């Protein structure tokens, strides 16, 4: 039962989590300029609203 | 003074709405010129006479002249990207509309809580702006000349025909 | 001061009567009578006009208040005009302002 | 404030660089000579670098309401000057492969360096805005220098549109901040508020719009999506310039603005910057696991390293050595990025795969893996000294989320940096003194990073000599 | 007699209209048009802020703003001319060859 080293897999969990999160984050870099401007405006709203709720 | 301010602001907002929702480049640029004349009216109603003068001289007299120039050079007419009216499909613009709406209302709510004694409309003359430009702000003048020269060089290098 | 508001009203009726006179002139012309690739040098010229018009507006702001700016303002605008003339000479020499081939 | 002769003495790099632009432009007007104009540009930049000694002898003083010359004014001016000189040195053999006009490149580099010196000495919203625009517009020209390429033209279009949007955002921010404050001086941004009313809605809104514009300028999340495409499409000397000089100057003026403004120690801005720093570190490390492109990889690397610098900036008021940490990190990051992008430029020169680089270009491969180890925070490198400084400043103000983000981002960045560093040594299927000069520049950067990793005391003392007006 | 708030709201409305026109339009000319709308809106806000305090610094930064707007419009229209010269179309979605 142990010959596959289960603890090594339990500590290899964050590696596969990092790869999945990186592949998910790479979906934003689609190469479209209109999406880049939209993301800049989205971040503007997020930063602005975070500043007013924590003011 | 105030009535001119509100009328020119309403004209500028309506003209900008017409620009961002039009299909003809020449009509859009004409509506933008109307908006710039209205914004110069806003400038003159607050006392910033030099600001409105430069708005009609170099913004509504040079830059949009260049836009109209490149529009008539490119022969923009019944193109494929223009005929489809993709920017008028509600599924396209509904996201950016509510995005600009939440940005606008956050900015509005931040603005509305500020102190305000009102703008007296005292005319800040162009002489005072010239005094300050060559007074405290001299390096701004020299390096803005350098900035315009850099833009000149860049736009020449990109825009050659060869 | 009734003179200032009088001049404002005079400007208002001057604007209105001029625009309306042109409007009714076009209207009367329509009403009466029976019936039965461009090169990039254009862009370069317009671009040079825009850039030198902004530098011109800087000189416009200078020239109205020359006396109280002193000699320091004069040497500042001397560097400004020298930069403008250097850029103009640079544009002339390379062939940017040469329309003929 | 008027101008005195000693105030002119304090502005030697600015006047020398502007005179260099005038002289090089008049020389191009005389005759298009690549070697002569490049030599004139590097002579002017070196003259500014030498005249920094006379500025140091002059002392710290305020020139106009716009500008203030002090220790970091000299430090960031010098860093921008080395970045511009290295950019010209890398650009010359690359420009030997250019069929079209080459002399405007050095003009744009000089003007962008002039904007960098502006941002170094800025003490005002006007000087900050003008320096940002003076960096951006020559970068618009330089990114799209080879506009016949799809990649360079597309990167120039993207950078131009997005930076105009960010400039309008930033200008609206200064407009709101000036409406609240009534003064554009750095020390007065929040001087009209007291008794715990620092969180003014309009002041926070304007400063948030400035954060939007500057986080575009510093590739901070979520204003970061332009970075890999612009880094990949631009010419490699240009990519070196946006990696080093623009980031250094914009972060220096950001550091001075947050130190001098009474609103810089607001809790809401601190929390927003902490969120942005966390997100930038994590994201800029996470999108770079699976990049086969070295330039996009270095763009995400720049995102993560600017997140680390933001982490150093957040503890400015609480900590005491936060600004010293920022200076040391920026020097080490400058040298590492200079070496890495110089190797990229040398394999990109002249104009017309890093795997197996050691078997034909061993010195370039060795300095490349040295700079990749530097960017990972590996010891015997200056990047480790910068990461140690950032960690120490994090434990100063107890920014434990940021410290843990630094650790995990360091691990992920270290993973892909080792991938590149060992792929250099695997197996896979010039001839002028300026190419040798660029190789000498990247080699000197490698020896500097190694020596100042083993012996970091001279750089620490140099940075500690850079103290502001309290 | 004219509130600072009302001019700030007008400038913000113009700014968000220019941003919306920048986002929803995939023709490059209308994106540049939106960029000039936003930079003119920020310049209008700066003029309103300067006129509220009775200082010429608002008009000075307006002058700097329109200098930037002129040079940036020149650069953007040169890039638009290059795009229309080499690709014969102004689709901003066509420039997407760099991704990932
Ligand atoms: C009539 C209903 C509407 C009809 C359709 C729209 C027509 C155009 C409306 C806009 C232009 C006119 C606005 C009304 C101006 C009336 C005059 C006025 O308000 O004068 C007061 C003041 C005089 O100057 P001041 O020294 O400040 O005096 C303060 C008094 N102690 O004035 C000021 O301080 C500033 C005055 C305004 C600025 C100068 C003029 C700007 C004109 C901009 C035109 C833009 C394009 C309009 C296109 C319309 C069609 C689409
Ligand atoms: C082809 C031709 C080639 C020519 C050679 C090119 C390469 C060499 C370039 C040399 C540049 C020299 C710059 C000298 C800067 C320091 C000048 C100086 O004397 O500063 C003294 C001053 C403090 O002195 P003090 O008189 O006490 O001041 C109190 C008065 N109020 O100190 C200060 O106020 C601050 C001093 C530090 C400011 C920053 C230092 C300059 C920038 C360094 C960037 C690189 C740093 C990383 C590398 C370090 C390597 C060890
Ligand atoms: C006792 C627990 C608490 C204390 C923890 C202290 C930290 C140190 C000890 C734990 C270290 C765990 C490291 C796990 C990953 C090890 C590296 C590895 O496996 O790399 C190889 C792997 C790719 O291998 P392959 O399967 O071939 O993937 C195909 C890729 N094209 O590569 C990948 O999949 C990508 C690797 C990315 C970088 C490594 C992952 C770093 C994640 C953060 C680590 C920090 C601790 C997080 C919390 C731990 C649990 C509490
Ligand atoms: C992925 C990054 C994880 C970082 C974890 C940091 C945890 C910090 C906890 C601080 C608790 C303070 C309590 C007072």
């Amino acid at each position: 039962l142990l010959k596959r080293d289960p603890l090594n897999s339990m500590m290899n969990i964050p590696a596969v989590l990092s790869r999945f999160a990186g592949k998910g984050l790479l979906l934003s870099e689609n190469g479209y300029l209109r999406w880049y401007v939209a993301s800049m405006s989205i971040g503007a709203v997020v930063v602005l609203a975070l500043l007013m709720v924590l003011r | 003074m105030e009535f001119a301010f509100y009328i020119c602001g309403l004209i500028a907002i309506l003209a900008t709405l017409r620009v961002i929702t039009h299909t003809n480049p020449v009509h859009a640029l004409l509506y933008l010129i109307i908006s710039l004349l209205a914004i110069s009216g806003v400038f003159f109603s607050l006392g910033a006479y030099f600001a409105g003068a430069l708005e009609i001289i170099v913004y509504a007299g040079a830059i949009m002249v260049l836009f109209v120039f490149v529009v008539m050079m490119l022969n923009l007419g019944g193109s494929e990207i223009e005929q489809e009216r993709q920017w008028l499909k509600p599924q396209v613009w509904i996201g950016p509309a509510i995005l600009s709406a939440i940005m606008l209302v956050v900015i509005v709510y931040a603005i509305l809580g500020v102190n305000d004694q009102g703008i007296d409309g005292t005319p800040i003359s162009a002489k005072a702006v010239g005094i300050t430009l060559f007074g405290p702000y001299v390096l701004a003048v020299e390096l803005a000349s350098m900035l315009l020269l850099a833009g000149l060089v860049v736009a020449f290098h990109v825009g050659r025909e060869e | 001061s009734t003179e200032v508001i009088a001049h404002h009203w005079a400007f208002a009726i001057f604007l209105i009567v001029a625009i309306g006179l042109c409007c009714l002139m076009l209207v009367g012309g329509w009403f009466l009578g029976g019936r039965a690739r461009l090169s990039a040098k254009f862009y370069l010229v317009a671009m040079f006009f825009v850039i030198f018009d902004v530098e011109a507006l800087y000189l416009f702001a200078w020239s109205t208040s020359i006396r109280e700016s002193g000699w320091v303002g004069f040497v500042e605008a001397a560097i400004f005009i020298f930069v403008l003339l250097a850029g103009l000479v640079y544009l002339v020499r390379i062939g940017a302002l040469d329309w003929t081939p | 404030m008027t101008i005195t002769p000693q105030n002119l003495i304090a502005l030697l790099p600015l006047l020398i660089v502007g005179l260099t632009v005038v002289v090089v432009m008049l020389s191009i007007a005389w005759r298009r000579n690549h070697f002569l104009n490049a030599t004139l540009s590097v002579i002017g930049l070196n003259a500014a670098l030498v005249s920094l000694w006379f500025v140091g002898q002059a002392g710290a003083m305020d020139v106009t309401p716009l500008m203030r010359v002090d220790g970091f004014a000299m430090l960031y001016t010098g860093l921008v000057l080395l970045a511009s000189l290295a950019t010209c040195t890398f650009a010359y053999p690359w420009l030997e492969g250019y069929n079209d006009n080459k002399d405007e490149f050095y003009l744009l580099v000089l003007i962008a360096a002039l904007g960098g010196i502006l941002l170094a000495n800025a003490n005002h919203l006007a000087s900050l805005f003008l320096g940002i625009e003076l960096i951006s517009l020559p970068l618009f020209g330089l990114v799209g220098y080879a506009f016949r390429q799809k990649r360079s033209l597309e990167a120039s279009i993207k950078y131009t549109i997005l930076s105009a949007a960010a400039s309008s955002f930033l200008l609206f921010g200064m407009a709101l901040v000036y409406a609240q404050s009534g003064d554009l001086s750095f020390v007065a941004l929040g001087k009209n508020l007291g008794d715990g009313m620092l969180n003014e809605p309009l002041l926070l809104a304007g400063f948030g719009l400035m954060i939007v514009g500057l986080g575009f300028k510093l590739s901070l999340v979520p204003f970061h999506l332009w970075t890999p495409d612009v880094y990949q499409g631009a010419p490699a000397p240009v990519s070196t310039f946006l990696a080093t000089a623009s980031k250094i100057a914009i972060f220096g003026v950001v550091m001075r603005l947050f130190l001098y403004a009474p609103v810089g120690d607001s809790e809401a801005i601190r929390v927003v910057l902490a969120i942005i720093a966390f997100a930038s570190i994590i994201f800029g490390n996470l999108m770079a696991l699976s990049q086969t492109n070295i330039k996009r990889l270095l763009g995400y690397s720049s995102i993560s390293h600017l997140g680390y610098l933001l982490v150093a900036l957040i503890a400015l008021q609480t900590g005491e050595m936060s600004m010293e940490a920022v200076g040391v990190y920026l020097a080490g990051y400058l040298f590492s990025s200079l070496g890495a992008f110089g190797v990229v430029s040398l394999m990109s020169s002249p104009y017309r795969s890093y795997r197996g680089l050691f078997w034909h270009r061993p010195i370039l491969a060795a300095v490349m893996t040295v700079m990749m180890l530097s960017l990972a925070g590996i010891p015997m490198t200056l990047g480790f000294i910068g990461k140690f400084y950032v960690l120490a400043v994090g434990v100063q103000a107890h920014l434990w989320w940021l410290v843990g983000a630094v650790v995990v981002g360091s691990a992920i960045g270290l993973y892909y940096y080792l991938r590149v560093a060992v792929s250099l040594y695997l197996h896979a299927p010039p001839s002028n003194w300026q190419y040798s000069a660029g190789g000498i520049v990247v080699l000197i950067s490698a020896l500097l990073v190694l020596v100042l990793g083993v012996w970091p005391q001279p750089l620490i003392s140099i940075v500690r000599l850079a103290m502001p007006l309290m | 007699m004219i509130p600072l708030q009302h001019g700030l709201i007008l400038a913000a409305i113009l700014f968000v209209l220019g941003l919306t026109g920048l986002v929803i339009r995939r023709n490059l000319l209308f994106m540049l048009i939106g960029l000039e709308i936003m930079i003119n809106a920020s310049a209008l806000a700066f003029v309103v802020a300067g006129s509220y305090w009775g200082q010429t610094d608002g008009q000075v930064m307006y002058i700097l703003a329109i200098s930037l707007a002129a040079a940036e419009a020149s650069i953007g229209l040169a890039l638009l001319l290059q795009l229309h010269r080499r690709r014969q179309n102004l689709n901003i979605d066509s420039v997407s060859e760099m991704r990932g």
